[PDB]
């Protein structure tokens, strides 16, 4: 006499609300200094989407943070990545594919397949 | 919109011919939608002319319906049906006596229905994998309702055949419903002359993105009017919408006039007591399939049922359903 | 040439990674008391999962906030609920139903409907 309650929309709504939080100041507790401009995110999602952030986020004490990606990544290839991390959609164009593909094979972001391979042209 | 045609007890004409075939001949002239898949049931005295004859009654209905339409033909010992007209007709529960209904499903966008049939064997394998992918019981991310039926389960092995065949496509987030019936009449597969002596499993496999469902078991704990109404109050709490839904009631031949004291049309009356305009169609059979489970666009309320699968094959009970075909 | 990627597994895995980070205290930045049995969670997850941990979580500092809940909620109704807040699966049992339903309205946790519970046999 034990019953379950398995939902199928909680994950998407919590991810979208966390993305709204991401776009609105509060509850954001990490800043991604990239190439001069500023990007602000969470210290919980980024330790779940990939392994480069995971290996650099753990252990260190709480507080103000810069986790600057030094030079290798671009910005045109960076903006879609955190959008995919927080919302699970991508924005690819014929002038965007190369840098995004370079970023995925570097940061080792999961739940993204190499299917961004022949969709072009 | 789904449209239904039925044959009541008030048309027992003393002339040569099936009652249901007569109604389906006259009523199909005034039908408004084009049927695509059809499910029809009739009682087990209107498919016998000499000892079985069966083809004559079966192919008669298999001829009027369109060639492109898909027909599943199932015969049960008892028909429970809502008459024509609107959704407010009082359901009539028919024990032994010529009755039957035909359900006309039109072409609905985004919802796809496909019959399936697994014939039994003298000696062979069970089901390798592909028949569950050929029709769509497995690897289908949108399978939400199935209406498994079974026939000629009397022989040993065949009784356990229904035990084995169900487990292949169970354990998903789907609703099972149905039971055991007498025999089959007509299936539109165009590759097999139907054998009356062979047993198997047949049914519909609803699939879509908006097909909501609901199911309540009626165990041996309900024996009077108030207890039956309490059970169907639980169905109302599922917040299943009213319009474009069809209800099903599969029960046991040991339930009805005999079981609840000297009354009839008791489940049927309680269904429309709390549900104001939904129709009702179901059969009386020698077997029961179902559990307690609600599946909708968002939530699933499975029973943890941690033993193996002992939450499906009940006996001497009744199962309901609230298949919301469409949106 | 906007193809746009769509992953049906990117949300479940993220919420499972959040659970795994919760279990072994991997960047948990909020501590909550219910009676006394200490629980650990994430500030961001509860800032959107419920609608009371969005009014008692905002307007604070980075210093860890230790919020406490009154005796009207207990631990028999929260452990089912906070586990659903991270895995989207809420186990129900005989003694659970009343308290787990009573927990919801004081928190107004989203994407859970409190009318389906009045369907279980139990």
């Amino acid at each position: 006499s034990v019953f379950a309650y398995e939902s199928s929309v909680h994950s998407t709504n919590v991810l979208l609300s966390l993305n709204d939080q991401r776009k609105k100041d509060v509850l954001c507790d990490v800043t991604i200094f990239v190439e001069g401009q500023r990007f602000r995110a969470h210290r919980s999602v980024l330790a779940a989407c990939s392994s480069y952030f995971h290996s650099r986020i753990v252990g260190q004490a709480d507080g103000e943070l810069n986790i600057t990606l030094p030079e290798e990544v671009t910005v045109k290839g960076f903006e879609p990545l955190i959008q995919f991390a927080y919302t699970a959609k991508l924005i690819l164009s014929k002038e965007n594919v190369d840098e995004v593909c370079k970023c995925v094979e570097f940061l080792s972001v999961h739940n993204i397949e190499e299917s961004c391979f022949q969709f072009l042209k | 919109s789904v449209t239904w045609i039925s044959a009541g007890l008030a048309e027992a004409g003393h002339l040569e011919g099936h009652c249901l075939v007569r109604v389906v001949a006259e009523e199909l002239e005034n039908v408004r939608i084009l049927p695509h898949t059809v499910l029809y049931m009739a009682d087990s005295e209107t498919f016998i002319s000499l000892e079985e004859t069966s083809m004559e009654t079966a192919l008669a209905l298999e001829k009027l319906f369109p060639k492109q339409c898909q027909v599943l033909g199932i015969v049960t010992p008892g028909i429970v049906v809502t008459p024509m007209g609107s959704g407010s007709n009082r359901p009539q529960e028919i024990e032994i006596g010529e009755s039957g209904f035909a359900l006309l499903f039109p072409q609905i966008e985004g919802i796809k229905i496909q019959p399936f049939h697994f014939i039994k064997d003298p000696k062979n394998l069970t089901l390798e994998r592909h028949q569950l992918t050929e029709v769509g019981l497995l690897d289908n991310p949108e399978l939400r309702v199935v209406l498994v039926f079974g026939y000629n389960c009397c022989k040993v092995g065949a009784s356990n055949y229904l035990q084995q065949v169900v487990s292949t496509f169970s354990d998903m987030n789907i609703i099972l419903a149905g039971g055991q019936v007498d025999n089959l009449s007509s299936l539109t597969s165009e590759k097999n002359p139907l054998d009356i002596d062979a047993s198997g499993v047949v049914g519909l496999s609803f699939s879509g993105h908006r097909i909501q469902s609901a199911t309540v078991l009626l165990n041996e704990d309900v024996s009077d009017e108030k207890t039956a109404e309490a059970a169907m109050q639980r169905l109302k709490a599922a917040n299943i919408p009213e319009h474009n839904t069809i209800g099903f009631m599969f029960a046991c031949v040991g339930r009805g006039f005999q079981y609840y004291r000297a009354k009839g049309n008791v489940e049927a009356d309680a269904f429309r007591k709390f549900f104001p305009s939904v129709p009702l169609f179901g059969f009386f059979g020698n077997g029961e399939i179902g559990c307690d489970r609600i599946v909708t666009g968002n939530f699933i309320l499975r029973k943890c049922n941690e033993v193996k699968d002992d939450d499906l094959f009940h006996s001497y009970t009744t199962i309901m359903a609230l298949i919301h075909l469409g949106s």
